[PDB]
């Protein structure tokens, strides 16, 4: 069981600014070079489509707006300035063993 | 292509048991995990357990090992999780996420429809 | 402060046969014995051994037993100008203890990571990619792809080596702490085995050198019991006389027999320099070679009965089954076969135990050689405190081996394996043999052996040391002195500057010989003729 602290839990960002979402943990989840962590997005009434592999590599069928950076303990999701279509909840699901854990989610809106 | 399917919704009864199914197709499912999450209405996701059809390696977290025993049927391309002692808190949706290959960081690529129990 | 003799005669007879079989006889002999015919290789193995490895072995033993003066200080009694052989063999021992303990570190990691009831070679977990996984034969379906890799291969190249985090020799940053603290234990065992000289380095052999055989017996039994043993043993013993025509089989056989018997590396001298004078230096130099050959033969049976079982299970002939280098051939396919065996978690523990024990005593001997050499070279600043300078040589070898334990790992280990054992070591051995044979008159080298044993050497060794060994060493030198080095491990083509690096590593040796030759010719006075004639004859005070 790893603790996944997220902040800020709510981003009141408008159209045209680069919002940020932090995700810290005790580990040090960097394992075998590929930092075991992911980023999701749960639109209201939808399954959590995946965003980022290993907090750096893009997912599948996703625009290049959702970037990714960080290694070790501090993982950040520096989303490109977006419009009101990407209003959802973003989770930070690590994958380092043995029991994975989901974040708290940071809902974004104008 | 990869796509997953689940069963329909059920009813939450005090102490009853329910068997949530989850199909798989379009890939060699005998080597990819089949996660399970619980997204309660209004709150964030919560990891339930894990399974690996082909070796029987299952993991859990926070007493979910005695409340949800996962079972993988590698014949009909389906995975199960026999819930038990359904407390009023267990009335939520139950996705069936497919963990990707290990080199990608165990990415939950494809998700089922969601077997909500109420 | 006399020469500390061995505990018993068997105390040295076992130490030398522990030093003999290190890793060639356990993985390289079958891998080099199936590529070259299979049955047409044992004949160019035996008729090359008897001609170029056993006479050198007996010459080293007789020299060390008569002179009793080590490796670097024996040249002041053989040929003064060739005293650089000691410094050259010390540099060689440094490079080789640098690249050689990494394999033992990998084996110890496999040992300490095999205590789990389910070995981590059957499943396919996080650090082991699944997109190219599944090539393990324990599957009913016939799904296969040329890109798929077995889980044991991913365990060897992604968990212990972490070679996926290194694009080659261009960058190898990051050190494997789990291996950095794993090789430290092995070097601690080495120092605590050779921290007293021979009184403990002989007693450790009583359990380190005979234990690999006790494990090889049961492994051979289990392999012969396997369902599909004969399908592999037949291929191991199938002769292809059309392969014997090419000189490649002869070159490989000569290289294998030389680097398996290991004559002239400054260790057999240091060993024979300890036992008594009247000891039988013939009945122990003639049994060690045949014991090494029989060990290689039995280990070939083991490896190839396992490979035959694996091929029979994978529904495919023995070809196209783990065609790669030696360490891969022992850590991937054999590891998978062990993980699929019925009584798993036991045929892995004992296998890695034997794999580390038949390397520990070998490294003990390889370091004790140069230790005794440098000790009896300077008996005033040394030979009074042997507790020290062994810590020094161990820390030196460890700090030199700290580059082979990075995430690059095999990318440097293969280089130091196929460059530090090239024409440098063979030129050192050739110069040693031509100094003991041509310069130092073999008439005296027969008179002393006769007065030591009780009978002069027969006409077999009398003609070989002067015509066969210095010729079969010149041949083995000029063989791959022109062959293009094309290392290419793990589908990684080495850059061109790697060739210059290997040339410089080879030049690190065989530079001490001309250096000391010049340094000795300048000091002696007179014209060139007397300057030569002075430092050819032994001191003899
Ligand atoms: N300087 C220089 C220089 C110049 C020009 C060159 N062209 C090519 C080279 C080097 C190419 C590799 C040469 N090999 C290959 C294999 N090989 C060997 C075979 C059997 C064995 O068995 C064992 C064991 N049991 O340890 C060990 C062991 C080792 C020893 C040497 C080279 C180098
Ligand atoms: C080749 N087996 C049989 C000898 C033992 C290992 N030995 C080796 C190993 C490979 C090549 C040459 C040498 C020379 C002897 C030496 C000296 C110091 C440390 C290791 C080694
Ligand atoms: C990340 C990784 O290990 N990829 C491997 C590699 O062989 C290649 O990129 C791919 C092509 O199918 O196959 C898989």
């Amino acid at each position: 069981d790893i603790v996944l602290t997220q902040s800020p839990a709510s981003l009141a960002v408008s159209l045209g600014q680069r919002a940020t979402i932090s995700c810290r943990a005790s580990e040090s989840v960097d394992n075998y070079g590929i930092s075991f962590l992911n980023w999701f997005q749960q639109k209201p009434g939808q399954p959590p489509k995946l965003l980022i592999y290993a907090a750096s590599n893009q997912g599948s069928g996703v625009p290049a707006r959702f970037s990714g950076s960080g290694s070790g303990t501090y993982f950040s999701l520096n989303i490109h300035p977006m419009e009101e279509d990407d209003t959802a909840v973003y989770f930070c699901q690590q994958t380092k063993g043995v029991s994975w854990t989901f974040g708290g989610g940071t809902k974004v809106e104008i | 292509q990869v796509q997953l399917q689940q069963s329909g919704p059920e009813l939450v009864k005090l102490g009853a048991s329910v068997r949530i199914s989850c199909k798989a197709s379009g890939y060699r499912f005998s080597y990819s995990w089949m996660n399970w999450v619980k997204q309660r209405p209004g709150k964030g996701l919560e990891w339930i357990g894990r399974i690996y059809p082909g070796d029987g390696d299952t993991k859990y977290s926070g007493k979910f090992k005695g409340k949800a025993t996962l079972t993988a049927d590698k014949s009909s391309s389906t995975v199960y999780m026999q819930l038990s002692s359904l407390t009023s808190e267990d009335s939520a949706v139950y996705f069936c996420a497919r963990s990707a290959y290990g080199s990608e960081g165990f990415a939950m690529d494809y998700w089922g429809q969601g077997t909500s129990v109420t | 402060g006399e020469r500390e003799t061995w505990g018993k005669k068997v105390d040295f007879l076992l130490s030398v046969i522990g030093y003999a079989v290190d890793l060639g006889n356990v993985w390289r002999f079958p891998y080099i014995c199936y590529q070259n015919g299979g049955g047409a290789f044992l004949l160019p193995y035996t008729i090359m051994a008897i001609f170029g490895g056993i006479p050198l072995f007996y010459m080293e033993l007789a020299l060390g037993q008569y002179h009793r003066n080590g490796c670097i200080s024996i040249w002041r009694k053989i040929c003064p100008i060739f005293k650089g052989i000691g410094y050259a063999i010390c540099i060689i021992a440094f490079y080789i203890a640098s690249y050689y303990n990494t394999i033992m570190a990998w084996a110890l990691y496999y040992l300490i990571s095999s205590f789990t009831d389910q070995l981590p070679w059957t499943s396919c977990k996080n650090s082991w990619n699944t997109g190219n996984c599944t090539n393990y034969f324990s599957e009913d379906n016939i799904t296969w792809t040329l890109h798929s890799t077995s889980p044991a291969e991913e365990f060897y190249t992604r968990h212990v080596l972490q070679i996926h985090r290194s694009k080659g020799l261009q960058d190898l940053g990051g050190i494997s702490w789990q291996l950095a603290l794993c090789i430290m234990l092995i070097f601690t065992v080495i120092y605590f085995s050779i921290w007293k000289g021979v009184k403990t380095s002989g007693k450790v052999v009583w359990v380190t050198a005979t234990f690999p055989y006790i494990i090889l017996s049961v492994l051979l039994v289990r392999g012969a019991t396997l369902p599909g043993a004969w399908r592999g043993v037949l291929f191991y013993l199938k002769p292809n006389w059309q392969k014997l025509l090419e000189t490649g089989v002869w070159i490989d056989a000569a290289a294998q027999i030389f680097f398996s018997l290991g004559p002239g590396f400054g260790v057999l001298l240091a060993f024979a320099s300890y036992n008594k004078f009247n000891n039988n230096c013939y009945q122990d130099a003639l049994v060690t070679s045949v014991v090494n050959c029989m060990t290689s033969f039995v280990s070939g049976f083991v490896i190839f009965t396992v490979l035959g079982y694996m091929a029979e299970m994978r529904n495919e002939d023995v070809s196209e089954v783990a065609k790669d280098a030696g360490p891969s051939l022992l850590f991937i396919t054999y590891a998978e076969a062990i993980a699929n065996m019925p009584a798993s978690t036991f045929f892995a523990i004992i296998f890695f135990l034997m794999l580390i024990t038949l390397g520990l005593d070998s490294t003990f001997a390889g370091l004790e050689g140069v230790i005794t050499a440098v000790l009896d070279e300077f008996p005033h600043v040394w030979a009074k405190r042997r507790e020290r300078f062994v810590l020094a040589v161990v820390i030196t070898c460890f700090f030199g081996s700290l580059v082979t334990l990075t995430f690059g790992g095999a990318y440097v280990v293969k280089l130091l394996e196929e460059y530090a054992t090239g024409p440098a070591v063979l030129t050192v051995a050739l110069i040693e043999a031509v100094a003991v044979s041509w310069f130092y008159g073999i008439t005296q080298f027969c008179r002393d052996v006769k007065e030591m044993l009780g009978f002069s050497p027969g006409w077999f060794w009398r003609i070989c040391w002067v015509a066969i060994s210095p010729l079969f060493l010149l041949f083995i030198i000029c063989s791959f002195l022109m062959s293009p080095p094309q290392l290419r491990l793990f589908q990684y083509n080495y850059p061109y500057w790697s060739i210059i690096l290997g040339y410089c590593i080879g030049t690190s040796s065989f530079i001490c010989i001309p250096t000391y030759i010049a340094y000795r010719l300048i000091i002696t006075p007179g014209t060139f003729k007397e300057r030569i004639i002075k430092s050819i004859t032994p001191e003899t005070p």
